């Protein structure tokens, strides 16, 4: 194992200064990463892997054999959120956060919308198979339940399907922040599910603070997505580019916001909306504390700008 | 044989009516009123015709980004 470095992207989104406040290891907080699976025994990931499920071919399996990453993409995305802060490898935005790896994409990085919708359902239900065990309508942030507080989707498709949207709506109403990659086609608007009102679409910047030419336009926020070093199978590391790499930076920042807020107040923040510019919701906080690059204000390249964890968390706690 | 997703109210869907048209249930959602099924290509129109069926949707593809 190599000695630890902090990848440039982790620095860019101002994560390291947050860690004295929280690294995301607040027990009610989990981030569900719907992707190609995870190298669950990776020395720089293993301790943060709280649940490993697969929904491939429409059957929910919790076997390690089935939830294992056969591609590498999921392991990479998870590492950017939650690689451990220690002596080796890299370090995530929220290096103590619990991860649910939900495998919805196969060995070649393709997935059916059905498997993705089943994946979202699993992130709401959690290990116990029940959304809201005590019937109080509180799901994300309820310490009695085991629902994820963030759903991270480094994937996209052109189709807008009513059932998939229904599932997105269920996650939103559970209080779960949904984050998704804007897409890699240099298109005028995000792919689905990023394009849904309830979901934070994430574009990619490079290490010069330029938007990546491939990044689909009109995102909500942007984040590091070119030359991103993270964990990769088997027990190794790799450098990749894509809106899939930007996404986990934002999910990580959300995890820090919600962890910090629960640590202080015993509740989580509401998800919020695209238009929100208050300090009263997760998305409002993300928008107002983002580094506003390009033209003043929200623009079609950067959205509201580059997320910054340090300021986000201060806005949450202030 | 194709995989489709049928939108249908929990209380008015019987899993047993899809065998009749040559299909079988793949996954019944716990949190939305829908069911994933495998059916012969010719069965798609039949599903639509059912009064209880609000929508039949093809199983689309996403890719890693
Ligand atoms: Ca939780
Ligand atoms: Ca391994
Ligand atoms: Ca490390
Ligand atoms: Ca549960
Ligand atoms: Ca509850
Ligand atoms: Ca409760
Ligand atoms: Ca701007
Ligand atoms: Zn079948």
């Amino acid at each position: 194992q190599p000695a630890q470095t902090i990848p440039w992207g982790i620095e860019r989104v101002k994560a390291p200064s947050v860690w004295s406040i929280t690294d995301g290891s607040v027990s009610v907080i989990q981030v569900a990463v719907l992707d190609t699976g995870v190298d669950y025994d990776h020395p720089d990931l293993a301790a943060n892997i709280a649940w490993c499920v697969s929904t491939l071919r429409g059957k929910v399996s919790t076997k390690l054999r089935d939830c294992a990453d056969q591609n590498g993409h999921g392991t990479h995305v998870i590492g950017t959120i939650a690689a451990l802060n220690n002596d080796i490898g890299v370090v995530g935005v929220a290096p103590g956060v619990q991860i649910y790896s939900v495998r919805v994409l196969d060995a070649r990085g393709s997935g059916s919308y059905s498997d993705i919708a089943i994946g979202i359902e699993q992130a709401i239900l959690g290990p116990d198979g029940v959304a809201d065990k005590d019937g109080d309508g509180i799901i994300a942030g309820d310490p009695d339940d085991d629902a994820a507080e963030v759903i991270s989707m480094s994937l996209g498709g052109p189709a807008d399907d009513s059932y998939l949207y229904d599932m997105i709506i269920q996650a939103y109403n559970a209080g779960i922040v949904i984050v998704a990659a804007s897409g890699n086609e240099g298109a005028p608007s995000p792919s689905y599910p990023a394009a849904y009102p309830e979901v934070i679409a994430v574009g990619a910047i490079d290490s010069n603070d330029n938007i990546a030419s491939f990044s689909n336009r009109q995102p909500e926020v942007s984040a590091p997505g070119v030359d991103i070093l993270s964990t990769y199978p088997d027990d190794s590391y790799e450098t990749l580019m894509g809106t899939a790499m930007a996404t986990p930076h934002v999910s990580g920042v959300v995890a820090l916001i919600q962890a910090a807020y629960y640590q202080k107040y015993g509740k989580i923040l509401p998800v919020g909306t695209f238009d929100d510019i208050s300090k009263n919701t997760v998305r409002g906080i993300l928008h107002i504390t983002a580094d506003d690059l390009g033209p003043t204000g929200w623009d079609a390249d950067y959205g509201y700008g580059v997320v910054r964890a340090a300021l986000a968390v201060q806005a949450a706690l202030g | 044989t194709i995989r489709v997703i049928v939108s249908v109210d929990k209380a008015k869907f019987n899993p047993h009516e899809v065998l009749g048209i040559g299909g079988h249930i793949v996954y019944q959602f716990k949190l939305i009123p829908a069911v994933v099924v495998d059916v012969p290509a010719n069965a798609v129109g039949k599903l639509k015709k059912m009064p209880e069926v609000e929508k039949v949707e093809f199983d689309h593809q996403a890719v890693l980004l």
